[PDB]
């Protein structure tokens, strides 16, 4: 059935057993089902009212944090100069989740979440080390996050006409200010976000380059420029997304990734070259099934 | 709105807004197509519906498209319409167009 | 009285009487989509006796070396009966799956295979950066062989792959293994001929072992589908 | 076929039109790329003189 | 404390203390007793 | 009628039809009348219950939105040097909203529009690079924005005493604060602002320079400078205007333009060299009426 | 308000605004079968939208040397489609038909065309004791064409055959003729590779005259399976 | 959360779901049925 359970279970009391019939701790692996066996039938217990809550492993809980992203640093200079002829004073990436091991790995324990977004832009700054670098401090530079969706123009300049944003929503931050944040709903086409494609996102059967791209995560890309004219001296930009996660909504939990991740748009594996985490060998060894390796020496 | 069906080479202005239909000596044959796109360049980029929808990346629900035959009066004929759900080719035959 | 087990679907019967259990995933039953959740508009067709029925797939030779076996689930199907045909002239499908697995021994042979159904299975390759091709993926009804099974060829575990849907064919106890799968998806329905929600894996945990007794021991799948409908009718293709 | 008389025009034509239904619907509202700049309109910088 | 028109603009909604073990751990067609023999 | 629309229709099942008299799917384009074919009575369809929010598309949310309506850099040094008798540390704006093409072509989108306007005022700033560049970082220089209603005088220098604003609003804002805004009311002469004028702004027949002005769109001007005095260095001042529309009306909708524009005072056009957005050729050219140029090769 | 007539079957739908009437067969509306009349005791399979819709054939030039066209009812369809491949898979079979015919004119042309459904036509040949091949009468999709119309390629004649349900397609009033078939047979079902339950005839009673329009005036034939249901699922014969 | 005296200053009234897709579509002084032969 369906319980709530602010608290774990409680413990029992128990009795001596020697019943004929009654096989609490013999199971059959076989059917599928774990072992139903208790501690209280295991063996003779006393009675505990226990009072461990399991709030903090709610699933909720559990993703609803803030991880990094995307981060990726670039210069804040005049690029006219030279061959070049476009101020180039921005970047562009197509959002994904899959970049930074850390929060992939958390999304890969379930196939589909359904989530909000909480995103948070941090900004740092610093002054670029080259012949006159006399330091005279960080300016306090605004600069525009804009969303552009799947189809939208996307910007190819700092000076660019794509970054009026009539209709493309837009964030000016200063570096000195609070982070920048805003929410992005669940914005997928489907029901819930896929964190695995079994499949190929092409209706034509080319050979490769279409396998476990999801049509549906195709969210198109983020363009931060600095709003600012180029100053005399250049400076380097970082510029760090956090996503938390909430409202959250998971199904269907899968085995926890083991071997390092080497893509963004697969599953390769290759692991280490030795225990741990190896493809032969995701524990460490011991030097025979018979020996603890932390023994106590009495 | 209308489409521009007849958006080729050649076709400049209103040309583009109609269709040629003519006397065959072919029967079954195939006169025109379109794509059913709307944020690539084709004939539906030219209707309200893809001027508003192209402010908006997903959309959902049935759409329809109305033709007007502007012949004589004594001109008569029967054409069959057909739209084919993605997941293969266009249909160039009939006999595949009105599965 | 669970060791026994009878499954009647259309024209199609199997019986067996060393069942472990049915395992029917995550508690759930296949059932047609309701109108509450469709968003496809068009009427849908519901062939029923003559889809929802057992396929049987070719058998594979359990071996001592034997690393392991794989069926993308509707893709292993595509090509075979009125379900495949539908497929081929429908750009929507939706069904779940029933799935027997036979492989009968004697009482001094030994093994245990691992019934497992994976949902979105996304294949991974070893040692490359470069994704699996469309041959690598899409084997059909042969189905495909694990590289390393020990990883789910997917980089995970096979040790925790018991958090999916699974049943063990244990020599000693028990010769048949039964899951029935409900629609996973996100979407209401899919295009079936390009993406696959369900891979039922067979992986020999413990290795064959004949004892001088036959030797030639195969492994049988078959799969019903469930509850199938069908939608977007056009013409055929493959 | 086209069939017409003897003194007809053999070559006609269509008109054709679409639209949404009552059942369309639209979601995420972006920037359309059937219009952009490229450089200051005419009249645009005597707005300042 | 919300106030933005849109509901998902809200916090987190870490509340849901409703368990169910049993569509991993007892996936079973026949309910399993306590001390019963399985099959 | 009028319906309120929370969600889209549903669809409701359908069956064989073999009626005579009843045509659904014929229709007469002629009476000027879209065609009332539904989809029930041209296939048979299933039912659907269909929750497909129609929020995001209101003409409230379509427009209200910021979008650049202004943007003008200035410098910010000592202009009295050289023959130059005044200071000249300002700008000065005529108010239009035909500047930027984004806003303007979905403004256009109906010929009469009742709004407030939400006005957000960016500035940003950069140092000179000129010889003596050597940076000590941006000062934060206090801005006036003064609204200068038609027939007010208008400041001729940074200087001036226009610049007291005993009747004219001013906002005094400062460069590292946030953005200045304030909301402009509905400031029109008639009812609503007209997007189009097809007339004359003038009673005399003049032969040519009044068609398409009208006398309603004389919203003023918009003056800014800078409190500050001069630096013995020299700063370039960008400021940047968003408008966002609310409380907002539109009427008589119209066919969105097609042509890149020309100029703020007229609707000329000149399209471009080729398809696409040609004056022949608003769609770009297929190889015939039977080719798909997206085909999948099956 | 009879001259205008839509039908509408799954996803194909057509128009006419020159009809005559519609003729239901006998006063007759197809149904499925019921089981106070059934035989075969497995469970039918009832493909709706994917089999009872319109297939256009070929079209057929009208000249004036022109002596007449057949369609062998089931037959020419049993390639075509989902009701073929149903057809092919499945032992028994059932249906109705909806014919509908096409053949527009002008104001100018003249000529009257037989819209005749004859049940059980079976085919004569002329000066010969042996009878009809195979290939004679198994035409598939092309049909046939008519040696003696006047007597029916059967001994008959033409001027009784209006006790079948007919339609006529006079080019001075109307442009379609639409029929509409039961069941016609002895038995519950068939085997519909191997009997044709209707025939239908299209017979140039008065011929064709252009009269200096447009020489190519074309006839086009679109039948939808009513009611379809087919019992004894196996494998595919063709 | 308006504190101005004016009742212009509010935030947007992003709410008025009212429709009516007929002075566009069908307007025209004789009503037309569904089904029924367009003149
Ligand atoms: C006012 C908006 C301007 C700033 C826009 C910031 C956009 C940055 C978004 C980064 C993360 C978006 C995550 C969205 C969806 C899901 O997480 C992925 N589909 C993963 O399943
Ligand atoms: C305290 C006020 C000082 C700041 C004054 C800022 C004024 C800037 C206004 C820019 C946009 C005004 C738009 C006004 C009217 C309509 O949009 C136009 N008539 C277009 O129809």
């Amino acid at each position: 059935i369906e319980e709530v359970m602010k608290t774990v279970a409680n413990t029992v009391e128990s009795e001596i057993r020697a019943e004929l019939g009654v096989i609490p701790s013999l199971n059959a692996a076989e059917t599928g089902a774990t072992s139903n066996t208790t501690p209280e039938e295991a063996i003779q217990t006393r009675a505990v009212i226990n009072q461990h809550g399991t709030s903090e492993t709610l699933v909720e809980n559990f993703l609803g944090r803030a991880a990094l992203v995307m981060m990726k640093d670039f210069e804040y200079k005049n690029h006219v100069t030279g061959t070049q002829k476009v101020q180039q004073n921005f970047f562009k990436w197509t959002i994904n989740t899959r970049s930074y091991v850390q929060l992939r790995r958390k999304f890969e324990l379930f196939t589909y979440i359904r989530f909000d977004s909480e995103i948070t832009i941090v900004p740092t700054i610093r002054l670029y080390t080259s012949t006159g670098a006399s330091y005279s401090g960080l300016p306090n530079l605004t600069l525009q996050a804009m969303f552009v969706p799947v189809g939208a123009p996307t910007p190819k300049s700092q000076d660019s006409y794509e970054w009026q944003s009539a209709c493309n929503p837009s964030v000016f931050f200063k570096i000195d200010d609070p982070p920048a944040r805003m929410t992005i709903p669940f914005m997928c086409i489907n029901s819930a976000y896929g964190m695995f494609y079994d499949g190929f996102a092409g209706f034509e059967k080319t050979a490769n380059g279409l396998y476990g791209i999801n049509p549906a995560n195709t969210m198109g890309n983020l363009c931060i420029r600095v709003v600012n004219a180029y100053q005399p001296v250049q400076y380097t930009i970082t510029i760090r997304i956090y996503l938390k996660p909430k409202h959250i909504k998971a199904w269907v939990p899968r085995p926890p990734r083991t071997m390092p991740y080497m893509s963004i748009a697969n599953t390769n594996y290759t692991g280490h070259s030795s225990a741990p985490n190896n493809v032969n060998a995701i524990v460490g060894n011991r030097t025979n099934i018979t020996t603890m390796p932390n023994d106590i020496v009495t | 709105s209308m489409m521009e069906i007849n958006n080729v080479a050649g076709s400049s202005g209103m040309e583009r807004l109609r269709v040629e239909i003519s006397v065959q000596t072919d029967m079954d044959a195939l006169l025109f197509n379109i794509p059913l796109d709307i944020q690539l360049d084709g004939p539906l980029r030219s209707t309200l519906l893809a001027n508003i929808a192209r402010y908006y990346t997903h959309w959902s629900g049935s759409m329809e498209m109305t033709f007007m035959f502007c012949g004589s009066f004594m001109a008569t004929g029967k054409v069959i319409l057909c739209y084919t759900p993605p997941g293969g080719s266009c249909p160039t035959d009939r006999e595949s167009a009105m599965l | 009285s669970d060791r026994v087990l009878q499954l009647k679907l259309g024209n199609s019967a199997i019986v067996t009487q060393e069942a472990a259990n049915m395992c029917c995933a995550y508690g759930e039953w296949p059932s047609y989509l309701p109108d509450n959740e469709a968003t496809a508009i068009d009427k849908p067709t519901q062939p029923e006796t003559s889809t929802d029925r057992f396929y049987t797939l070719k058998s594979v030779k359990w071996e001592g070396t034997s690393t392991g076996w794989w069926w993308k689930l509707p893709d292993a199907l595509n090509q075979t009966g009125m379900f495949g045909q539908n497929v081929q002239y429908h750009y929507l499908y939706r069904s779940g799956f029933l799935c027997h697995v036979q492989c009968n021994a004697t009482k001094f042979h030994q093994g245990a295979l691992l019934v497992v159904a994976i949902p979105e299975h996304q294949l991974g390759k070893y040692n490359t950066g470069t994704s699996a091709s469309f041959d690598d993926v899409m084997k059909g009804k042969t189905g495909g062989v694990f590289t390393h099974p020990y990883v789910l060829d997917d980089g995970t575990s096979l040790a925790c792959s018991l958090i999916f849907p699974h049943q063990w064919i244990n020599l000693r106890t028990n010769n048949s293994a039964t899951i029935m799968l409900p629609w996973m998806n996100c979407a209401p329905m899919d295009f079936a001929l390009r993406h696959n929600q369900w891979t039922l894996a067979i992986i020999p945990v413990v290795p064959l072992n004949t004892s001088g007794g036959t030797t030639m021991v195969p492994i049988t799948v078959s799969i019903a589908p469930m509850c199938c409908e069908f939608n977007g009718l056009r013409n055929a293709i493959t | 076929n086209l069939i017409v008389p003897k003194e007809a025009a053999t070559s006609t034509y269509i008109i054709g039109f679409a639209a949404a239904k009552n059942d369309f619907s639209l979601r995420l509202m972006r920037d359309s790329p059937d219009i952009g700049q490229s450089q200051q309109l005419e009249g645009a910088t005597a707005a300042f003189q | 404390i919300n106030f933005y028109k849109d509901s998902y603009a809200a916090s987190a909604s870490k509340q849901d203390f409703s368990q169910d073990p049993s569509k991993f751990t007892e996936p079973v067609a026949d309910a399993l007793k306590a001390g019963a023999p399985v099959l």
